[PDB]
């Protein structure tokens, strides 16, 4: 018998996790409060990391890896890159983008707006979506926090029929040995509503995101592709695969991102032990090129695929650990 | 030259302190009679050894030391022990009843009828002393003794001797090596009456000693011989700068100095490197860079925590045996490269390199394998906070329901005192925070 | 990178090598403490006594 | 810290109590006689702890007997180690209690308790530091029920700050003597709840249930019922008597079991469970000895302890074995079973392991137990009391010798407040 504790209230996907441990009949859940636990699946805002390890006769493993946060926290994500020389300004599948805080780096982002009026191309960011810098400025200290400015893609890729936009949610498993495992079952967000060319200022074809979104139900149920209506939509309109395409630079961007973090994060030698479950959010434009938005520490799970992943998740981030008295994941090696 | 008089309360400081003074004999070449061949002025002297052992005109080398327990049990084989000859019985201190795992019985009732006779006794060897400096106190944070008599002697020496410095050695608590239930109880009421009396503290964790001695020396369940065997050399390795020609921490101001910016926050970690078995065969000796980089595996530290996220004050390095400043920073450049080492931004990202060319002393027939050269890194982080949480929500836990608080209260103690303690160890978890993210 | 204040004797050296550059309680008090807590002790007994006394 | 100062009172008290001294006299290598015998420097090491070193190197139990009743204390003074008393600790009276305890507490036994004191006194006195008092008693009865807790008191009187400890026998309709038994028991429970700082609580109930279902004998003695209660005080006394890695204190053992001062009462256990004479060959593995006495068939009062929740557990170990593997086996019940433990209370079990195996045994385990479940014990009794006191039946042999209503009362509501106290933390 291995016991367990819950301690998120709003977790979709480790509810189904608790849930698929219990059904083995060899995990015990026991109240949030028990120190004498193998697992903890533990709370979004602070984890108490510091406890754990410490109970004799215990091995014990969390569901979070502690400094994580420096790679899904907006302003964290872009401070890593610009700094991390595993990476550096010298980035190709990363895009410009800049920190902002309200009453720093203005000197650096005021000397791309710039350059860019120079030329008199394309001079648009995002967060609401502006052109005119000044007029951007105003929006971040009437909100209060701190938010980053990135530079907007102009020429997104345009899915047919519709003329619209998408954005590509990747599933990664990084088990306690520090093994990037990719989910291959991945989905697109889809924007319904046609993609505006010129006006800035539209709400709805320009953002993909799920709960914004809700012309809803459009071409795919709940505006959500999955990968075997992307690969052949690819191969039609295309002539490529989806393997070739985008999938390869997407594994690049996750063994990078996640590369760089190993030495700060890696619970190899410690007295506890650490998984998680990621959320890479993408971008692929006009010239096949895939770009990174950001990453998710608490990410939410596309609703038909819940029962596999969650059992993925089972299989070789818990049993691995904790055996029962195959692979779903492709496994990026470095 | 400046001496330094030791004091050991409570079963874990006076046994702790046997371990410590028996290393200390085989450095310098000291015998269990006292007598030191290497020793060319018979009757005293101002050398660096002479800040821990005064000497006398029969040629007896004694240490500067005070043994203090209310009990009889662990101070009478002091009395009988293989080092009886080494103190003279006035240093060694014991009453009838000991403190019964109560620091309120230790502090308040047990501790007024003993504290006139052991400050008299301190006294007595602070005027053998020419320029006395201040003291190294040796305890347990769960004891009653420990606890209860410590945190009142630091009070008195305060007042008594308010110029000199104090440092602590203090044991933390582990359920694996426990003696009491109310041992976070005792931990809490003990640091918050202590912390403003303390310059610099060193803790061990008695769960990171027990696991060394498991992974590293192959004991499948180590005594208190065992720890404090273990203890000892990190010990000595702390207080070496002081017994030993050098320029690195030769006197207690200077660790505050060098380790201790915020004087709330004194509890800097040490970390040894490295731990070998006697009764391992073969042993390829570790160098310069492998040792070092030892010093920042979680698994070597003398409290478990992640150094990684935090950030440091204060590093010093301290070498022991064929150890060279090129091979030195040769392997910090390399270990930068590859390790999270993040300092507060109004500190230089430095190391403090003290190295003394006689490799590290054993004692015969014990656990630890001679080696080549060994290092302790003593790093002021923020990551020891982690060992403050563990210990507050234990307390937490009894305390939320009035656990065990008629035993402190029926000793004369007002419940309004644990949370005050507890109030004062929250305001150090912040003070930790407000530096540390 | 840079290694300052070397020094060296017959024991062995030390040195500073820096990586990179920055950005009580009196007497009476004590008595007064641990007699009231002696008189709360006392206070407890004699309630004791007291009890067993009826 | 080191001299206990032993008191049996009434018959079951001084038959408990004669057992008890020829148990560990055994242990520690002492004959009739009270010259030592063993073979070994650890049997003497705590000895002062109950033995006091006489004339020409004897030792001779710190104790004192006491019955109201001439009866049973000759009986021990013939007896197998009869001889080994102090003559003058033996302090009787004539007529008896005949099961009264107002007859105990306020009458006959008011007349003999000062003689007692005397005696307590010039044993004190001998004590180089005096730890405290264990007294063996049941509390069914009208001499160690009674006169027992009116002896409780007066020592609390005279040593407001040493230990009070007891080995209080809990009556039971299975071993039942007289009706009045419920009263007794409830008017004692009253005083120890107040005056005593441990409490063991051996239940006549359970040592039947013990015998007739687990030991498999058909009509068990008091005999049979002793031969668990002296394995038992053994196993309980263990560290006292023998070193350890743990410098054992009957003030420390109230520290760290005792979380509020009234739930004080102990459930004693044992394993492995044995009959009398008859030798078990195969010797229980330390798996084995854990699961045991953690097991209700185990425990010395007949509570389930899956009706409640531990709050503090001390478990003694005796024999050679893997303390590696008495680690392993205790850690691992309290990971299984981890609702059973409060979550309040880190860390609440306590393990010690000691060479030295009793008689016969090859390797035992001794249980010490402060579980929310003894509200059963206790909520029985109340239930038993009431029965009775509604009726007021019975009470004119208290009324007879000076009692009120009033008293029954005041110790009825003083029990069942002690079993509203246990069920408070059993929802904590
Ligand atoms: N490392 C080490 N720890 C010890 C030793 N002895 C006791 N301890 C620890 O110290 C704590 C208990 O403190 P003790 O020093 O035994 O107690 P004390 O100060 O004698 O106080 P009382 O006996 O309660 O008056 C426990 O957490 C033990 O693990 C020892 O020799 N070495
Ligand atoms: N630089 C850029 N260029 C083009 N589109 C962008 C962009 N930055 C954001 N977007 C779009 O805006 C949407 C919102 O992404 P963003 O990460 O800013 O918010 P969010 O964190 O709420 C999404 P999630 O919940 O998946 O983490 C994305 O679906 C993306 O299509
Ligand atoms: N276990 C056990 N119980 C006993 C023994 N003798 C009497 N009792 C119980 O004790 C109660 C009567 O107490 P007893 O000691 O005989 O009376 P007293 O001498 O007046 O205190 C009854 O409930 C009996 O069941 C004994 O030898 N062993
Ligand atoms: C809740 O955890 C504990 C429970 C009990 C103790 C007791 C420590 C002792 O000093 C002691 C004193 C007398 C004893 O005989 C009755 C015992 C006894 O303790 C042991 C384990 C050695 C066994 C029995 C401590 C803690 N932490
Ligand atoms: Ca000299
Ligand atoms: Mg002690
Ligand atoms: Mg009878």
């Amino acid at each position: 018998m291995y016991t367990f504790v819950v301690r998120d209230e709003n977790s979709s996907v480790y509810a189904e996790v608790s849930r698929l441990l219990l059904a083995t009949g060899q995990w015990k859940r026991l109240r949030k409060d028990n120190p004498r636990f193998n697992l903890m699946l533990g709370e979004r805002n602070r984890l108490p990391f510091g406890r754990l390890g410490h109970e004799p006769g215990l091995v014990q493993l969390v569901n979070y890896y502690r400094g994580a946060d420096k790679l899904c926290r907006k302003a964290s994500l872009v401070k890593l890159i610009k700094t991390s020389p595993e990476l550096s300004e010298s980035c190709t599948w990363f895009p410009e983008s800049y920190v902002i805080y309200p009453t720093d780096e203005r000197e650096v982002f005021l000397a791309a707006y710039n350059r860019r009026r120079e030329g008199r191309e394309g001079n648009v960011w995002i967060a609401l979506i502006s052109s005119e810098a000044s007029e951007l400025l105003d929006f971040i200290d009437e909100q209060g926090q701190v938010h980053v400015i990135q530079k907007y893609l102009e020429k997104p890729l345009l899915l047919e029929p519709g003329h619209r936009k998408f954005d590509i949610r990747s599933w990664v498993l990084v088990d306690h040995l520090y093994n990037i495992y990719l989910y291959r079952e991945g989905v697109l967000r889809t924007s319904s509503e046609p993609y505006n060319s010129a006006n800035f200022q539209d709400k709805t074809c320009h953002l993909t995101n799920h709960c914004i979104q809700k012309n809803y139900g459009r071409y795919e149920e709940g505006n959500e592709m999955f990968f075997e209506e992307f690969n052949q939509y690819l191969m039609d309109a295309l002539n490529t695969t989806l393997e070739n395409s985008i999938l390869l630079q997407i594994k690049h961007i996750i063994r990078s991102c996640l590369m760089c973090i190993e030495p700060a994060i890696s619970t190899k030698h410690l007295h506890y032990q650490s998984f998680q479950l990621f959320g890479f959010d993408f971008m692929v434009d006009e010239e096949l090129k895939v770009w990174l938005i950001e990453v998710n520490g608490a990410p939410a799970c596309a609703q038909k695929l819940y029962a596999e992943l969650c059992q993925g998740i089972v299989d070789v981030a818990i049993s691995s650990v904790f055996p029962l008295a195959t692979s779903i994941f492709i496994k990026l090696h470095h | 030259m400046r001496e330094c008089i030791s004091i050991h309360v409570g079963q874990a400081g006076v046994q702790i302190g046997n371990a410590c003074w028996e290393l200390y004999c085989l450095e310098h070449g000291i015998q269990p009679d006292g007598q030191m061949p290497s020793d060319k002025t018979i009757g005293g002297g101002d050398d660096s050894f002479n800040t821990f052992f005064s000497e006398t005109g029969a040629g007896k080398h004694v240490p500067r030391a005070v043994f203090v327990d209310l009990e009889p049990t662990v101070i009478d084989e002091v009395r009988t022990g293989t080092y009886r000859q080494l103190f003279h019985p006035e240093q060694l201190i014991t009453g009838k009843e000991d403190a019964a795992n109560n620091y309120a019985r230790g502090h308040y009732t047990i501790g007024k009828e003993i504290i006139d006779l052991v400050l008299d006794r301190i006294r007595k060897l602070a005027d053998q002393c020419t320029g006395l400096q201040g003291f190294l106190v040796f305890h347990s944070f769960g004891g009653g003794t420990g606890s209860g008599f410590t945190s009142l002697l630091m009070e008195r020496l305060s007042v008594d001797y308010g110029k000199k410095s104090k440092l602590e050695f203090s044991i933390y608590p582990a359920p694996q090596v426990s003696t009491a239930v109310v041992e976070p109880y005792n931990s809490i009421l003990t640091t918050h009456t202590t912390l403003e009396h303390s310059d610099c503290a060193f803790m061990v964790d008695n769960e990171a000693i027990y696991d060394i001695c498991r992974r590293n020396l192959d004991i499948e369940r180590p005594t208190y011989t065992n720890l404090n065997r273990l203890i000892s050399q990190i010990v000595s390795s702390i207080t070496a700068s002081l017994r030993f020609d050098g320029a690195l921490n030769v006197d207690l101001t200077e660790f505050q100095t060098n380790l201790v910016p915020y004087p709330r926050i004194h509890f800097p970690l040490a970390t040894y490197a490295p731990v070998i078995s006697a009764e391992k065969a073969y042993h390829e000796q570790l160098s310069v860079a492998e040792i070092t980089n030892a010093c920042f595996e979680p698994a070597n530290q003398m409290v478990k925590c992640d150094p990684r996220h935090g950030k440091y004050m204060a590093c010093c390095l301290l070498y022991r045996g064929d150890v060279v400043p090129k091979d030195v920073n040769a392997a910090i450049a390399t270990i930068k490269t590859k390790r999270s080492i993040q300092f507060v931004d109004w500190c230089p990202t430095g190391f403090k390199v003290g190295i003394n060319y006689q490799p590290p002393t054993v004692v015969p027939g014990g656990d630890l394998a001679k080696v080549q050269r060994a290092v302790c890194m003593l790093s002021n982080t923020t990551a020891i906070a982690e060992a403050w949480a563990r210990l507050d929500h234990k307390f937490d836990l009894m305390y939320a329901k009035r656990a065990f608080v008629h035993w402190y209260v029926g000793e004369g103690m007002e419940e309004g005192e644990f949370s005050e303690a507890r109030e004062d160890m929250a305001a150090l978890e912040k003070d930790y925070e407000e530096v540390g993210v | 990178m840079e290694v300052i204040e070397l020094n060296k004797c017959t024991s062995g050296q030390s040195f500073e090598v820096i990586l990179k550059p920055p950005s009580d309680p009196s007497l009476e008090e004590i008595q007064k403490k641990l007699e009231a807590a002696e008189e709360r002790r006392k206070y407890q007994e004699a309630e004791l006594l007291k009890h067993l006394a009826e | 810290m080191r001299e206990i100062v032993h008191i049996q009172a009434g018959q079951c008290g001084n038959q408990i109590g004669a057992k008890f001294w020829e148990v560990i006299s055994d242990e520690h290598g002492i004959d009739p006689t009270g010259s030592y015998h063993g073979d070994s420097d650890l049997q003497l090491e705590r000895i002062n702890v109950y033995y006091n070193e006489a004339t020409g190197n004897k030792y001779v139990p710190r104790a004192i007997l006491v019955d109201l009743e001439p009866g049973t204390m000759d009986s021990v003074r013939s007896g197998p180690f009869g001889q080994i008393f102090r003559p003058d600790n033996f302090v009787f009276g004539q007529s008896g209690a005949g099961n009264n305890w107002a007859k105990g507490h306020y009458t006959e036994g008011a007349e003999l308790v000062d003689s007692v004191l005397d005696v307590v006194r010039k044993e004190s006195e001998s004590c180089d530091c005096l730890q405290g008092f264990q007294l063996t008693h049941s509390l069914g009865g009208g001499t160690g029920s009674g006169m027992g807790t009116l002896l409780i008191s007066k020592i609390r009187e005279e040593y407001p700050d040493r230990i009070m400890n007891t080995f209080s026998v809990m009556p039971s309709p299975k071993v039942s003597d007289t009706v009045v038994e419920p009263y007794n028991a409830t008017l004692s429970v009253h005083q120890l709840v107040e005056n005593t700082d441990e409490t063991y609580c051996i239940d006549n109930e359970a040592l039947y249930d013990i015998c007739f279902r687990t030991l498999k004998l058909t009509t068990p003695t008091y005999g049979d019922l002793n031969h668990l209660v002296s394995a038992t005080m053994s196993g309980v006394t263990t560290c006292l008597r023998f070193p350890g890695q743990l410098n054992a204190d009957l003030r420390k053992l109230a520290v760290n079991m005792v979380p509020f001062p009234r739930l004080h009462f102990f459930m004693p256990g044992f394993a492995p469970l044995t009959s009398r004479g008859s030798q078990q060959y195969r010797a229980l593995t330390v798996p084995e000895l854990t699961q045991q006495m953690f097991d209700s068939k185990n425990m010395m009062a007949a509570c389930d302890p899956r009706h409640g929740r531990y709050l503090t557990v001390a478990a003694i170990f005796r024999g050679r074995m893997s303390m590696k593997e008495v680690d392993e086996q205790m850690l691992n019940v309290q990971n299984k079973n981890s609702s059973y433990f409060v979550e309040w209370i880190p860390n609440n079990v306590k393990t010690a392991v000691c060479d030295i195996p009793p008689r016969g045994l090859k390797m035992s385990a001794t249980f010490i137990g402060n579980s929310t479940a003894i509200q059963e014990l206790f909520k029985r009794i109340s239930e038993q009391f009431t029965a009775m006191f509604r009726r007021k039946a019975f009470l004119h042999w208290y009324t007879g010798e000076g009692m009120d209503e009033m008293e029954f009362t005041e110790a009825e509501s003083n029990m069942n407040d002690l079993v509203s106290e246990y069920q408070q933390y059993q929802d904590a």
